[PDB]
């Protein structure tokens, strides 16, 4: 997201790691469904496994790998719009026991692949001094 | 378990059941059908009595599926369930995971047929009244007759059963007639010291080798 | 045989005045901005509307003539803003030491400022027709692809405030090159209505 | 003229028109709406002046194409359009059927754009005010450099005008840009002693080598 | 992991991490530094908000390497760092174990540099302040792009980094100039149903290929 | 494919804008000294710091701007003072007649003076960030490497006392060249609070 903010058209496909944290007995299913560009966000979970979606038991693979299809990014702006969705519903409980916390936590990544791909650099929105003459 | 794109990224892929030895394969209109329809989770507790899905009842209303049943008239599908019941190690109990060809049902204590809306349930499906008759006269014991899978939650918490086209004749009506029922009985209930112990079982049904006719 | 005259190449690649605006000089806040389009001029815009897609780069000549209200040597900056950074707003912005615009720094007494700017289009040609909406709403603008928006070229003078007052008049001069040009269209019979879309009075 | 479950059974298949000598290829997802859309016919009439269809605007709402219009995203056709104009050996009247690319129109005697509403009008299409600027400041006298037919009654009733992918960009939003407009303008009027002369017009268009992304 | 007369009997001995794919090699005076150094385990528990360690100096008065530091005077080392977090089945989080080169600190809320004090802490080494920022103004969120390793306590308990010579010089001044820093940022807090969870951290860094000048 | 826009060479070497100082003249002692760094200017402090280690040869473009307080034509010396010589205190100083730093000797009227500073450091990169300390005892700098100073930059006009008084603005541009850059770090998400170090205020 950084180093995209140096360019002004990217093209390519990214990748979403979901990582589940919580403990090892821990057991439960997620459906983590991707939308395309244009299509709206699903907002129940019977609408989300209608698209392409992953139905991921983090009984004990505590990785999702979760590959966004290419894209080109600065094709589709009339002010960047809408470039789709990765949402995530519960499809069972979180069945923990009772000795490990009832709160088990996801982090996610995101890398970009090979194909990916910056162009027109200009600069960075991001930075906007004290203490040489 | 990745079929169209829909994947079911399990971990424990243990044995399947061809039932009746029987792979599906095309008829001698054909990756949009072809996908997991995961239902609905279902809260197995100590006091359930099971379980059941009749198909393609229950996908006649769901998806790319559920489109052309409605929009065409005669179909011919093989089945892929996968039913997957995630527990901890201190949990127990055995559930029954078997797929009864024409499983017409009987009501209880009454000589009127069942009806329309007792037999055609949907995504919802339907509860065992008396499991231990299967609730169609016959027994629970014998039913392994019938395509089944265990699930021991000491020993496997999914069960996999494939299906082919069970018909006398090639193609069928799917909103007419149900050709297989998915049943999930609870043979030895669940427990753990809690008393409210509610282990979630979670059904993916992917119609296999769907054809159509009559658009 | 005659042919190499009505070339595309030769129609099109003439170093036409695409810009010519005055701005003054003390304390548009006093510097040159233009959106680098073609439909400034009807003489250059109904050459460029023989044709349906075009894929050019452009080549902007600088031309400053300066006339005090004893002529001054000044510098000026003329920076190329690609659709994706951002213009300038005043003439001391913090908009003129961009890294990555390009910038051009000249004196009047020099030879004219000239750059090439390249092809332009997230697309393969520039759409000089565009049956579609920019929006993608129906509140958007009829005839305008945001793909086809090429940037503004900023001029200002380097210098800091002088005591004398002057008008600096930029004169913008466009040569596109390495023209290709595809499906041709009828010439415009009526005059132009307006710049933004292809009205026509009668 | 027999794509999909449509056909034209007509008579006097004469020759067609590949726009600017190139036939719709796939670019190196894709019987569904490769098919001809019969669109309504118009009544041609001594004071008509003209008709016009953007593509794929006019069918943007219809069968299997339109649907997949409003599911995917990006898009990437040809199209085969059929014009036929059905008339007596006693009639008379010349037809310029011309396909325009990116035919950005104007409105009269304004300096304001046209609006969604004038320029999106689907299946019913528009019809020419100025047909001889051809609604866009130019001429209808030059409009022949852009894909054509003729239709002159007396030699002639069908033109048929074959499409290819007219973009700078490789695929494209079917629901925001048209590429083609079928226009069909009557340069000589329509003529038989009874001046209510009604020759009926049909238009079919046959989008060729669909692509699509972004269900 | 058996360096010297050090050794850990460790199980697990899962996948360790080459710093940017490089092997610590000899440059072309060199058993008694090449030793594991097991530091102070320190207590990870509900609010911990992470450790750093600053390489060499958490080991400047350690040892062989702590005596050759102070009477020697430039040195040239790579090291071997192996983080183990060990806990049950019951606990969760996840660590991020990451090496930084270069890790300039900056200081919160002041324009004053960090002084002595601040930055050479030793064996004892430090506690991130503000752990999302690095304590240095960048980011958490994109320490990956340096060499790292993952300890989610569900999936693995110890982490292994193996660090080379990363240095603009040839060889370096120990007290001077630290050039690596070990972190340990528990991402995910620690978790198990009794608030005063206490999961050890054991840090264990082999000075991998000291070279030494200037007795 | 288009990896060569992100190339380190393409993504580092602009000629950004790395000092701006007016100076005055009449009877830094009227004249332009610059400590040649990189964290003057934040955009390119951020880009810069994308690293740990860099290696490049500095492109310096010298600017000069002039306003009277008719504009007169004078010569400017550019001195560059590497770690090691003696800088001017003022104007008149000896040092401008080094035999040793390399002087340049441009005038307004010229082309802007370009000079190409070598790697200059005493290691083999120069270091962005530095944990260490730069005196042998407590006393010292935190994030202060002594080999890494490139130098000073020193201009000054050559002309002597003149009756009237001139604010000469100095825009230094400098482009890093031959890059060659090692372990890349996050971007820095919060705004500098000094060029010193790396402070941090939320």
């Amino acid at each position: 997201g950084n180093i995209s903010r140096y360019y002004t058209h990217w093209s390519g496909s990214l990748e979403m790691t979901f990582m589940f944290c919580g403990s090892f007995m821990a057991a439960g299913k997620l459906i983590l469904c991707y939308t395309p560009p244009g299509g709206s966000c699903p907002t129940t979970r019977e609408t989300a496994m209608l698209g392409t979606h992953i139905v991921w038991d983090f009984g004990l693979q505590s990785s999702v790998t979760l590959i966004i299809p290419w894209i080109s990014g600065s094709h589709y702006r009339m002010t960047n719009a809408n470039v789709g969705y990765v949402t995530c519903f519960m499809q069972t409980n979180l069945i923990v026991p009772s000795e490990s916390s009832d709160t088990c936590s996801l982090i996610g990544f995101i890398a970009a692949k090979d194909d990916f791909s910056l162009r027109l650099m200009r600069d960075s929105p991001d930075i906007g001094l004290h203490a040489a003459y | 378990l990745k079929l169209g794109n829909s994947a079911i990224v399990t971990q424990e892929a243990a044995n399947y059941c061809c039932a009746y030895g029987e792979w599906p394969n095309y008829l001698p209109t054909q990756t949009a059908t072809d996908r997991f329809y995961t239902l609905k989770s279902v809260k197995w507790e100590t006091g359930s009595t099971g379980w059941w899905w009749k198909l393609p009842d229950a996908l006649n209303n769901i998806g790319m599926f559920g489109q052309n049943v409605q929009h065409h008239y005669l179909y011919r599908s093989g089945f892929l369930i996968h039913v997957q019941c995630n527990a901890t190690k201190f949990h127990q109990g055995a559930l029954l995971v078997v797929a009864i060809p024409e499983h017409q049902r009987g009501a209880h204590n009454t000589n009127t047929s069942p009806g329309f809306d007792d037999i055609m349930k949907g995504e919802e499906g339907g509860t065992f009244n008396h499991p231990y008759v299967l609730d169609d006269g016959t027994s629970l014991a014998c039913a392994t007759i019938f395509p089944h899978q265990w699930i021991n939650l000491r020993t496997n918490n999914s069960a996999t059963i494939v299906l082919p086209w069970m018909n006398a004749a090639p193609m069928d009506f799917p909103l007419r007639h149900n050709q297989w029922t998915l049943a999930i009985i609870p043979v030895v209930p669940l427990g753990t010291r809690t008393t409210s112990s509610m282990v979630p079982i979670t059904v993916s049904i992917a119609p296999m080798c769907c054809e159509f006719n009559g658009l | 045989h005659g042919v190499s005259e009505t070339l595309v190449e030769n129609f099109l690649s003439r170093a036409a005045l695409v810009s010519k605006r005055s701005f003054e000089y003390k304390d548009d806040k006093n510097f040159f901005k233009w959106t680098i389009n073609t439909r400034s001029f009807v003489q250059l815009r109904r050459k460029l509307e023989l044709f349906t897609y075009l894929r050019f780069d452009a080549e902007i000549t600088i031309l400053t003539t300066v006339a005090v209200n004893g002529l001054p040597d000044l510098t000026l900056q003329a920076m190329f803003v690609p659709t994706g950074a951002l213009t300038p707003e005043k003439q001391d912005s913090f908009h003129w030491q961009s890294g990555s615009n390009a910038s051009v720094f000249f004196k009047i007494s020099d030879p004219p400022a000239r750059i090439t700017i390249p092809f332009m289009c997230i697309n393969s040609a520039y759409s000089v027709f565009y049956d579609g909406f920019a929006g993608f709403e129906k509140n958007g603008l009829y005839g305008i692809n945001p793909a086809d928006t090429i940037g503004n070229l900023c001029v200002r003078i380097v210098n800091e405030h002088q005591p004398v007052g002057f008008t600096v008049t930029v004169r913008v001069y466009m040569k596109p090159k390495h023209i290709k040009a595809w499906a041709p269209r009828p010439p415009r019979t009526l005059p132009y209505m307006s710049i933004a879309n292809a009205n026509y009075k009668g």
